[PDB]
């Protein structure tokens, strides 16, 4: 199993356990009214990033295999990033990436306004 | 009477349409699956890969192929699946896969009153396998294998593991030569793509290498050959060539290790802890015989410090290395 | 010929190729033969062995009866994608080939009274598992089982066509072993079971046993010469201490080269064969005769009896104990 | 109903021409495409490729399949796509590719009511790519992949990528143990061949190679082997057996390493940044031993010269040497 | 009048019967064969086989497909040997083949007038030629070709070499770079088989193989370190180090070039000519380092005998060298 | 859109395949043209050569002519298996590949004229037999012969598009050379005689000059230093035996080590090349080194002055015949 706990403007989210089956690492943030939205994802070895498009220039996403945390640098937030954060883990052969249902261990949530 | 049976056969594939799954339209048709595994035939860490040979078979229910009047189970020809819908079940994971063709295609079909047909396969199958070798070879591979259908959604088809837990058989009678096999488990899921959502199901095998010979094959000479090297310093310095060989031997026998066992190892360009605690020995004897050429060095000039640097030495040498392996352990194990 | 035509015509007309002969009346008897035209090659590395067979079977079709100036058509291959012929495949095959040059090397053969002759040519690609605990002295009976894939115990059953022993015959001169030498064959069968049902496998057991001469010359005889050169170290005088080192140091380096080359030779087995209980025997030897001239150059300045009299007793211990391994050694492995 | 579904395919293809293109005679047919990568298996400097497995899917438009009356996408059996017209779609600089046929032919057909026609392939190719070695292990590479119209010119077909920047995904799968992914981009243009001009499309990707495994596999080696040719100087120079062994060995430690080290690598007639180190190497245990050689000529008669020489050469050796490692490290990163 | 000729060949294979062969229920059927060898690709003692590239020409009658009224020789399209009746030629003792289909299908069919058919192919085909070694490398190979009818027994065909001694052409162009051959032959029988007699055809060659590369390989190398291990005889026997040195040296280069040897072939179990020479210089030099070493036990107390020793060995060794390789070139040659 | 598919409807109606336009009124004329996209590496093992093309060939068939809105109909692949195409083979080929991915990779194109422009996608492994006397400084003319397999120079004759020296281009970017550099190529046509009659045959030969920094960075100097290191060995004193036999004898071993592994790349041929020849002479150069030594060495004790003298004049004849051996090597070499 893998143990993610996240905290945190930089948000840190560290992962413990069999991080090698789970090689992607993305952010997802749900809206009051609304469901969960896709963020951000980082790839644990090659450290190469993907990004949504609304919040793409403004968020940086980094990881450190050193204590196997993953970094998402926030920067000229706006009243529109008012949800609630979630770190989460994707199988190798898990699919699609901008899919919640295809991520199977997550974190805590955190509150941002 | 096989007019009859013939006849009957005409009529359920007649005005039969390949192009429409069953309850086209309608609600989902199930899939159950079995899988026998007759081999794995070899599990490689430079391809990152895995064959795997199997008895696949596929259970669904199609009504326009019930019948009545003959009680019995129809086991027809394999090319009578060239006229009927099947499933387009595939594995994502696999690299190369064929079908066994000799001497006539390994296909089955077989047909029952109520409409039930079994497809059955027999598949040898390449499917990769990332590994982590960063601990090897003390580590534990974790290898898959994945079953999709490649065009229909989890609104036309679905999938699951026929008979629970016993869907998968004869993984115990499987032998591999550096692994054994500590435990299968099936899954069954769903994965959504941006074309929509598909039904998985996932066979998994978890690999623990096994390390009876390879502490004894990789370990034992290198460690051995450090001790060796710090025998040299309990030497008088009157038996000078006793040292000299002890050292060169020792020096060489470290480099050839390092040159051939790892080319030996797996080619893949990969830093394994093996390579780490090797290269570590090396520095050792190596360090061990600049030791021996200062104290040789000093010798006649000052007698007094090289018997004092061999002393010393005599105790920093076996407790940097017990160091070393304390550390190494707790980083690897 | 037209007669002959208008004969294959009446055959053909109506003729279904999805139901096996007697179906749900009786079970389909089919007889099968093997002549093994080459055994090819047997693989360590993959655990395999080739095989290019000329497989017969023969059944009763009683929809094939005819009345003709001829009692056996011999007809084109391609007949036989016509009519129904079993499914039997090899279960320990791994990739096997039906050979297609110049024409699909299958023949059909059809007898007045109904009976069917459907040969073809093949390569079989068989798995053989090994045991290498007595590498390289081991002997091995690699198998070959097959079976129909689809038809149960209650459909379609195998016989072997004459007596077993005599059902699978060999060719003189077909042979491509190198390092194997093929002693015989067991020919059974037996009933086998999977989640379809219950299945007929006919067996044979090919007994092979591999030939030692090349690892004499390429292994064991480099490596007894190593030892013996390390030990000629001992009877150099007192004076040529430089000529000893060199002696060790070389010795200690042949032997990691040998035993280092012959690994890659081995298969990729997890544990100890007797070519490698042989190399670690031979090392220890060499690294024990490197230690003895250490340890009689660490008491030649102080105590020169002593070095001398270490000398003396390694001269006749390191022979007579090797001599005595290599008895021990070979009385184990040449007589089992 | 099942029968009003099959009425209607069957009237979709009842007066289809296969061998007309869309459109034919007037204007051209826009072809979407998207490539969802699912690994890189491997990338080989002796064959100068690398292997690419993917999912590639073709949108395009046909008013000939328009049907109306079912609201619904039609996801039909892959063999129809016998029966329709595809693109006629190339890779330039593939060698050998296959479409994936366990256990059906990894082939998706999805209809549209507007007549859009969506048509997926799961493709395995060995796309070549020269690679520049010049600064291996120090190197970066650049492989594409190009996409091209074979018999259709830009008055018949055009080629985009479906959805902009986003049309191809999975780029995070790529996992390649001695690689690294740094950059991929997308190339659409115009391909002019003396037959006329063809829609081009690129997919390209840069890749860094990683030095950890050959930092401790080659370099360390030599760096030790050099350190120790060194001793020599400290020993006397009346042992003239003891320092010529001592060089010797060092200049054949060398050699071996040197001819043990030829790897997976092609035979160019240029010298790699590998190479130029291991001369380096080679160099400085040789100048060592001419050092040597000359000084057992000259100390016959001048000691205080050739203890001056041993003296001298202790300092400058070292130094030499790390100036060179300087410049070498500096120079290729 | 292409017309004419159209509803001539329709009118030929209106009625015709594939599944019959010409004269069927009657005489056998006379079939000549012609090969032209293209060239012939490597040839291997590790896989015991032989890469052969021939134009194979089969020549038959068949009465149906006499044609009056057109006074020219049909060259027909390939594909329509699809329709006609062609023999089951087969070859024995091939292990895999295959017929170039570059741009189209390597195949030729004609038609005479009097019904006759010429039928043309290109065939690759790898061939086993089991190899007796135990002359390496002045050994003689003889190679053979197979040529049999699988289905047909005597009595539906036979089998006839078409020219004579002259049916087989290319022989005498083919450039082997290690072999050469020496003659060519043509043998026609039956062979018995339990499902009867069927006709066979042979096209065997005896290569005979070339020594220039085993002489600059391995004869030199052996030859020039053995007569260097020679050297030590006229060193003073109290210069202990040089002469052991030497021997030792003689000795690990003497291994060396017997494993770099014994790479490239099959592990078969018996000693090849080659390995006597091996094995002989083996035994020369050990013979001359413990010569030596029983000359440097004895020297204290005896120099005379030493230097006696030492001055007979100087023309022994040589004497005995000279006729160990006279015999083994009188026994090999 | 109809109109092209009756169009269509009537070329086919009543065209017959098997036959060759104009049997039996005239010579059936292709224009061919070759773009090779990618010339691809250079086996000196198995004397092949692989090459990437672009294969056009243009005829005339009168019974495919039309009247339409479009003059060019251009079709799908699938079309061209139902019309008469010529049978091009190669005849050096070993092992060639007509692409499939993601269709077959031709294009078919028809004119009202009835002038049919037919192009395939093709990889081509060829034979390219070398003669490696002057190796690794020769130079090849790989060729590549292509031409009808069935139709004789009667009936099917093969010309160039364009002028021959411009009907066959190479893409600029299409150099998969490793260690060959492409001179140019020459085009030529003739007749070829076989048991069949008389055909016409088009030729392209490929000039190749292979590239030498790779067997000068690996073989030669090495060699060169050697052969230094051997020479060095004259400027050590008399009195230090050990070190000159040491000196020279890892020599000798270096020497044959490098002389066996020189030959692992090129193919077993039974002459000598440039480099063995270099070889050789360099072997030579160590013996007669360790020789001269030897001699020095006898002479040491009983004639020391002579023992100097040979060593002084070897410190100079050594040298200079080494650099006068490798001027007149590869000032014959260098510009053959
Ligand atoms: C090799 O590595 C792979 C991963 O790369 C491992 O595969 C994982 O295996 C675990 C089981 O050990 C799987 O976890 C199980 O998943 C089931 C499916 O989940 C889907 O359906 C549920 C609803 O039923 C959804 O919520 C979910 O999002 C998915 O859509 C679950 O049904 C299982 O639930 C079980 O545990 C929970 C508590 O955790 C209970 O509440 C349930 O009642 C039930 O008991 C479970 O969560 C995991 O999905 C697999 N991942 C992948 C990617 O396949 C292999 O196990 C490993 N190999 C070995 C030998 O260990
Ligand atoms: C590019 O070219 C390659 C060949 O170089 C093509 O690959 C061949 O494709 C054809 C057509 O699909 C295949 O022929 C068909 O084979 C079916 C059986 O396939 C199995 O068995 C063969 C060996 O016999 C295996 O090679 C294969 O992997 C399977 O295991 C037959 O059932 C088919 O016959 C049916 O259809 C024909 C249609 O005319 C009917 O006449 C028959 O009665 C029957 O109903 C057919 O023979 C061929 O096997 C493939 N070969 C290989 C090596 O793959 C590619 O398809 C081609 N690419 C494109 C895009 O066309
Ligand atoms: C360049 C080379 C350098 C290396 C050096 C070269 C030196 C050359 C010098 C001499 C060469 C002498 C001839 C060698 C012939 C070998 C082949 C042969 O005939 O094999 C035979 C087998 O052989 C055996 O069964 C014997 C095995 C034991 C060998 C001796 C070991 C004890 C040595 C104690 C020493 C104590 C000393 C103590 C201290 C003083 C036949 O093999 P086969 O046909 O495969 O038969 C297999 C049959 N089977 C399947 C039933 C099993
Ligand atoms: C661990 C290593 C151990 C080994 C040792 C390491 C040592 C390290 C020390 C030094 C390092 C030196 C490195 C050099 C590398 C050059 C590579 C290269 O590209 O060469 C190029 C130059 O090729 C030529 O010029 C060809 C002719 C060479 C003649 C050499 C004569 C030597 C004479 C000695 C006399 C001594 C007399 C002594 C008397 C006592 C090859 O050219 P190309 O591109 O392949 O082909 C041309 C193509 N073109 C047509 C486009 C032009
Ligand atoms: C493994 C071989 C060990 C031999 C020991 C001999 C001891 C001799 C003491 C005089
Ligand atoms: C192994 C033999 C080495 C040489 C010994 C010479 C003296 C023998 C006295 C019995
Ligand atoms: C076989 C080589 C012998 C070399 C002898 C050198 C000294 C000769 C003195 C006449
Ligand atoms: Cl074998
Ligand atoms: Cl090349």
């Amino acid at each position: 199993q893998v143990q993610l706990v996240e905290s945190g403007l930089r948000l840190s989210c560290a992962a413990s356990g069999h991080t090698f089956n789970y090689p992607i690492m993305g952010w997802f943030r749900q809206a009051p009214g609304k469901e969960r939205e896709f963020v951000g994802a980082i790839s644990w070895s090659g450290g190469s990033t993907s990004y949504a498009d609304s919040v793409k220039d403004r968020f940086t996403i980094s990881r450190d295999n050193a204590k196997n945390t993953v970094y998402l640098e926030m920067n000229n937030l706006k009243p529109e990033d008012t949800a609630v954060y979630y770190c989460a883990a994707k199988g190798r052969y898990s699919g699609g990436l901008y899919y919640p249902t295809n991520y199977d261990y997550w974190g805590q949530g955190t509150q941002v306004t | 009477n096989m007019s009859f049976v013939k006849e009957t056969v005409d009529k359920l594939l007649k005005g039969y349409d390949i192009r429409l799954r069953p309850d086209f339209g309608g609600p989902p048709v199930c899939v159950g699956m079995n899988i026998d595994i007759a081999s794995i035939d070899m599990v490689s860490e430079v391809n990152m890969d895995y064959t795997l040979t199997m008895y696949f078979q596929q259970y669904w229910r199609d009504k326009r192929l019930a019948y009545s009047g003959i009680p019995l189970n129809l086991t027809l020809d394999n090319r009578v699946a060239d006229q009927l819908w099947v499933p387009d079940t595939y594995f994502l994971n696999d690299k190369k896969s064929f079908v066994h063709g000799v001497t006539v295609k390994n296909r089955m079909i077989r047909l029952h009153p109520d409409g039930t047909v079994l497809y059955g396969l027999r598949i040898t199958t390449t499917a990769a396998c990332m590994m982590d070798l960063r601990r090897y070879p003390l580590d534990e591979q974790n290898c898959t294998l994945e079953i999709e259908s490649y065009g229909y959604t989890t609104d036309d088809i679905e999938f699951y593991w026929r008979g629970g837990d016993k869907a998968v058989t004869g993984v115990e009678r499987i032998e591999l030569p550096q692994f054994s096999i500590v435990e299968h488990r099936l899954v069954s899921r769903n994965v959504v793509f941006a074309t929509g959502a598909y039904p998985r199901l996932s066979l998994s095998f978890r690999l623990k290498r096994n390390i009876g010979y390879f502490i004894l094959q990789t370990y034992m000479p290198s460690i051995l050959i450090t001790i060796l090297s710090w025998v040299s310093f309990w030497i008088n310095y009157d038996a000078s060539a006793a040292r000299v060989a002890l050292g060169i031997t020792t020096v060489l026998t470290m480099t050839t290790i390092n040159t051939h066992l790892r080319e030996t190892l797996p080619k893949i360009p990969y830093v394994k802890a093996i390579d780490m605690y090797l290269m570590g020995c090396f520095v050792f004897v190596f360090l061990a015989l600049l030791e021996y050429a200062f104290v040789n060095y000093i010798f006649f000039s000052q007698p007094a410090r090289a018997a004092a640097i061999d002393r010393w030495s005599r105790i920093v040498f076996p407790f940097t290395f017990s160091l070393f392996n304390l550390v190494y352990w707790l980083y690897y194990v | 010929t037209t007669v002959f035509t208008r004969i294959l015509d009446r055959l053909l007309d109506g003729y279904d190729n999805r139901l096996r002969p007697g179906l749900g009346e009786r079970v389909t008897e089919v007889k099968t033969d093997i002549f093994v035209t080459s055994f090819g090659p047997v693989s360590d590395h993959d655990m395999e062995y080739t095989i290019d067979v000329f497989f017969r079977q023969s059944w009763k079709d009683e929809r094939l009866k005819f009345k003709g100036p001829m009692t056996v058509l011999r007809l084109n291959n391609l007949m036989a994608s016509k009519i129904w012929t079993p499914d039997t495949f090899f279960h320990n095959g791994k990739k096997s080939v039906a050979h297609n040059m110049t024409m699909p090397n299958k023949l059909l053969r059809i007898t007045e009274d109904g009976t069917l002759l459907y040969t073809m040519r093949l390569t079989v690609r068989a798995e053989c598992p090994m045991h290498l605990e007595d590498f390289p002295m081991d002997a091995h009976a690699c198998p070959l089982k097959f079976g129909s894939y689809a038809y149960t115990r209650a459909e379609v059953v195998y016989e072997w066509t004459r007596e077993p022993a005599r059902s699978v015959v060999v060719a003189e001169d077909g042979s491509r072993l190198n390092q194997y030498d093929l002693l015989g064959q067991t020919v059974d069968s037996g009933i086998v079971q999977s989640s379809t049902g219950e299945y007929v496998v006919m067996t044979t057991h090919f007994h092979l046993k591999r030939k030692i001469g090349y690892f004499v010359i390429q292994t064991y005889l480099p490596c007894i010469m190593t030892v013996i050169l390390s030990q000629v170290s001992f009877w150099l005088n007192r004076e040529s201490v430089p000529a000893r080192t060199v002696f060790g140091v070389t010795t200690v380096l042949t032997m990691t080269t040998l035993s280092i080359s012959a690994r890659n030779s081995l298969p990729k087995v997890a544990y100890a064969t007797a070519m490698d209980w042989f190399i670690a025997v031979c090392y220890a030897f060499v690294f024990s005769a490197l230690i003895e001239f250490a340890t009689v150059n660490y008491f030649t300045k102080s105590q020169p009896a002593r070095a001398a009299k270490i000398d003396r007793l390694s001269r006749i211990a390191f022979p007579l104990l090797f001599g005595i391994f290599n008895l021990v050694y070979w009385a184990t492995y040449l007589n089992r």
